């Protein structure tokens, strides 16, 4: 009791919405697919049928060099992959915005491009479902008492 | 006020590099763009003559694609006696996406150049470092809610003349799907493969008149099975039970891996080399089983920063993976990379990448992540330290880095250990702030050698919602790289050559109104030498935007004797805006 750590107990990763219509720009996808398993995973049914909708559009894989070889070569590469997501309630309206990303560096081979490929897919994985657990603790610590105030 | 559409003249752009001379770019940006646009880019040279690019662009729904066209009838010479040389340099590629709505996903990336010296000569997007391949793949997948299937055409066009000729997917065929299931019962996954590697070794002699030869090709350096082609098949199907609770979770998963290669030797690798020291198999095989074993605790806990309330969240996780150890020296690697330590090296079940090699395990891994989450959800920080526990060796190496460098190689280099009892110790940390602070680390320190393996410290400054003022600071380390090395024609542990210790600056600033300070500084502490440093100024007027920068930078290049040597160029570049 030093600390004032403690073990997680169920009220804190009850999730609130307990349903949400998740969508995306890539409608058939490693990323929306493991999306909606672990929110089903997590408690959270999803169903086209919703007044709230969680909608991904512009998924962005980028690379750029990061650092270079003695002869000036490509040495280093940062991957960064950034999902756009918006929540969507009635009528179309987008209830909010914003984005989520992340960026991992791995060593790209100038003469095994294949290999280069394969960790670069890997990488892209791992960051795919950091990504999907960044959303996660997101859609949870949202209520349904929050609503649209919409405006015009 | 529209005007979106400039279907006229866009700013136009100078430069006089005193090596490429003086250069004027005029763009010309074709908006017939509801939806889609073009552009052309007409490059004037001195040294080189009138050249021009086409870009076009398309973005819909369930569409997306860029295609690229460049052409330039070479004015300047004397890269004659360079190999693959050509007066009439193009460009031509397509790097499409289709059907993001189906499930029927067609992406596309292909790039086609000219000559290996294309973006040496001609490529100044790319500034500091030039692309030393294009690619040329096609892919089509089936994306069903149960599986995925994958049909993938890739290869690669050497942008260069002093690398080994890549290999190629012809056709790689990925069927990679899960099974429905009941909460509380068991998780079964599968993972097939089937892939045709193949390649044309282009090893002929390139000559001179008195010289005689004056150098030969990379590929001439591979010996045996790096000559190797053919097919490969892979089924991995595994099976896992998850036991989730709100405090912690236990994931038991038990794989079996099952490879078989249909190789061809292409004769002087297996007759010569070979026969010269073993036998060779064109028929192999490969069976391996797989137990992981995933624990990890949930703690949390309240605290306020700054008059913030966070949740620190602190979360172990422990890892134990085996898998039998295997002879697979006979095997050659085609797909197989094996990439240097970090903090999710420890949740890996192989230490390599591709089907090639499949790491000897026997493993504990330790760690822990404490993160920092602002009640909106969002994550502000995070912290992880980790560390293997080795109760085995690491006997399955790459080409070269197994016992064959005591042997055939007599070497044994610096901060390489495979036998120790424990890895190094792996530490991954990240503050972020959504007005553009970030600051990333990533730090491996291996206690058995004493020795720092791989080092990182990433610094982006920003300050409220004003992007006049940015700083970026950047520190980078890497002593443990694994690549292949083209004049050995096999793998490479630390290469002294491309060591890496680097430091890059970065600034744009106010300095009076209307005018800022631009500059960017990258330094190689290995050779001592800058790679890259330019500075200069922003006018920012109420209608037009000059830009103006002294800039000195090192170019890749390959000289006609095909060894990798950099070359610097100074020059001043100039640019009219108007937004
Ligand atoms: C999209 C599949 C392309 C892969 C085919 C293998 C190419 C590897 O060699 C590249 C260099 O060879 C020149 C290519 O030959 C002409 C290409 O243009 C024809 C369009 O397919
Ligand atoms: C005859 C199996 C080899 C040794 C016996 C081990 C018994 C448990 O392992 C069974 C897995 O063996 C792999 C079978 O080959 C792949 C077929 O399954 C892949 C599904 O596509
Ligand atoms: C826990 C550290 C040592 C365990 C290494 C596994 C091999 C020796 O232990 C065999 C007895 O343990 C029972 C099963 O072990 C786990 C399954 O993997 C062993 C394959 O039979
Ligand atoms: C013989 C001279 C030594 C060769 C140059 C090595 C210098 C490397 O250390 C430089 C460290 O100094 C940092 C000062 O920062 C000034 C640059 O910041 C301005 C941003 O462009
Ligand atoms: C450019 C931003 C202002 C910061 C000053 C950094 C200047 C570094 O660039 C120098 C470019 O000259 C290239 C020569 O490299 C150094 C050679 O002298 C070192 C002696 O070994
Ligand atoms: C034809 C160009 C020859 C000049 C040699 C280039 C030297 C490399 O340094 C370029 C940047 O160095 C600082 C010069 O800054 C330009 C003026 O702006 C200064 C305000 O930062």
């Amino acid at each position: 009791n030093t600390s004032g750590f403690q073990l997680r107990g169920l009220g804190d990763a009850q999730f609130a919405l307990k349903e949400i219509d998740v969508s995306a720009r890539n409608a058939y996808g490693p990323t929306v697919r493991e999306l909606k398993e672990t929110l089903e995973n997590s408690g959270v049914k999803v169903t086209s049928n919703a007044p709230y909708h969680l909608v991904l559009v512009r998924e962005d894989n980028q690379q750029r060099t990061v650092s270079y070889t003695g002869s000036a070569r490509g040495a280093e590469f940062e991957l960064t992959n950034t999902i756009n997501y918006e929540i969507v309630g009635a009528n179309d309206l987008v209830l909010m915005s914003n984005q989520v990303q992340v960026q991992k560096v791995y060593v790209h081979d100038e003469n095994n491009l294949i290999g280069s490929d394969q960790e670069a897919a890997q990488l892209r994985s791992e960051m795919r479902r950091d990504l999907i657990q960044q959303l996660s603790m997101r859609l949870q610590a949202l209520t349904p008492a929050q609503l649209d105030e919409a405006q015009r | 006020i529209d005007d979106r559409r400039q279907s006229g003249f866009l700013p136009p752009s100078f430069s006089s590099t005193s090596d490429t001379g003086f250069t004027l770019v005029t763009p010309y940006y074709f908006n017939l763009a509801p939806n889609y646009d073009a552009t052309l880019y007409p490059r004037y040279m001195a040294k080189r003559g009138m050249m021009l690019e086409g870009e076009f662009r398309y973005l819909t729904h369930s569409s997306e694609g860029i295609v690229n066209a460049a052409y330039l009838n070479d004015k300047d010479d004397h890269r004659e006696g360079f190999p693959d040389y050509s007066k009439d340099r193009w460009l031509y590629g397509l790097k499409n996406t289709t059907g993001l709505d189906s499930r029927w996903l067609a992406e596309v990336d292909y790039t086609r150049i000219s000559d290996p010296y294309y973006f040496q000569d001609l490529d100044t997007d790319l500034g500091v470092g030039s692309t030393t391949y294009v690619n040329q793949r096609g892919t089509l997948t089936y994306r069903g809610d149960t599986f995925t299937g994958r049909l993938n055409a890739q290869a690669y066009q050497l942008a260069t003349t002093t690398d080994v000729t890549p290999y190629d997917r012809l056709p790689q065929i990925t069927f990679d799907g899960f099974l429905p299931y009941n909460p509380g019962g068991m998780q079964f996954t599968y993972g097939t493969e089937f892939v045709r590697f193949d390649r044309d070794l282009d090893e002929n002699i390139y000559f001179n008149d008195d010289g005689s030869i004056r150098g030969k090709r990379p590929d001439a350096s591979l010996q045996g099975l790096a000559r190797a082609t053919g097919d490969r098949m892979h089924l991995e199907p595994g099976m896992s039970l998850p036991m989730t609770r709100s405090w912690g979770y236990v994931t038991p998963t038990l794989k079996y891996l099952y490879t078989k290669y249909d190789l061809d030797l292409d004769s002087q690798g297996k007759t010569d080399l070979n026969k010269r020291d073993e036998s060779f198999d064109s028929n192999q095989d490969r069976s391996l089983p797989l137990v992981k074993v995933d624990s990890g605790l949930y703690f949390d806990r309240d605290t306020t920063f700054a008059g913030t309330p966070f949740r620190q969240t602190l979360e172990p996780r422990a890892m134990y993976l085996y898998v039998p150890y295997k002879d697979q020296d006979s095997l050659p690697v085609f797909d197989t990379s094996e990439p240097s330590f970090s903090y999710d090296s420890l949740w890996r079940e192989n230490r390599f990448t591709g089907k090639d090699r499949i790491g000897d395990a026997n493993q504990l891994s330790l760690g822990v992540t404490s993160r920092f989450i602002e009640e909106n959800g969002f994550e502000r920080a995070s912290i992880s330290a980790g560390q293997i526990y080795y109760f085995r060796d690491r006997r399955v190496q790459l080409p070269g880095l197994t016992e064959k460098d005591l042997k055939r190689l007599n070497l044994d280099p610096s901060g390489l250990d495979n036998d120790s009892w424990r890895s190094p110790y792996a530490f991954a940390g990240q503050y972020r702030f959504n007005r553009d602070w970030r600051i990333n680390s990533d730090f491996n320190w291996n206690p058995n050698t004493s020795r720092t393996e791989s080092g990182s410290a990433i610094f982006h400054y920003q300050p409220e919602v004003d992007p006049g003022k940015v700083v970026n600071v950047g520190y980078r380390y890497r002593a443990d790289a694994r690549r292949f090395d083209s004049s050995r024609g096999t793998f490479r542990y630390g290469n002294e050559n491309d060591i890496i210790k680097q430091h890059d600056f970065s600034v744009i600033w106010p300095l009076v109104p209307q005018w800022s300070v631009l500059a960017r500084w990258q330094y190689d502490y290995n050779k001592n030498r800058t790679l890259e440093a330019f500075g200069g100024f922003e006018y920012d007027s109420c209608c037009w935007k000059l830009r103006l920068i002294n800039r000195y930078w090192l170019d890749v290049d390959d000289d006609a004797f095909l060894v990798q040597s950099e070359k610097a160029d100074r020059g001043i570049f100039l640019q009219i805006v108007l937004k």
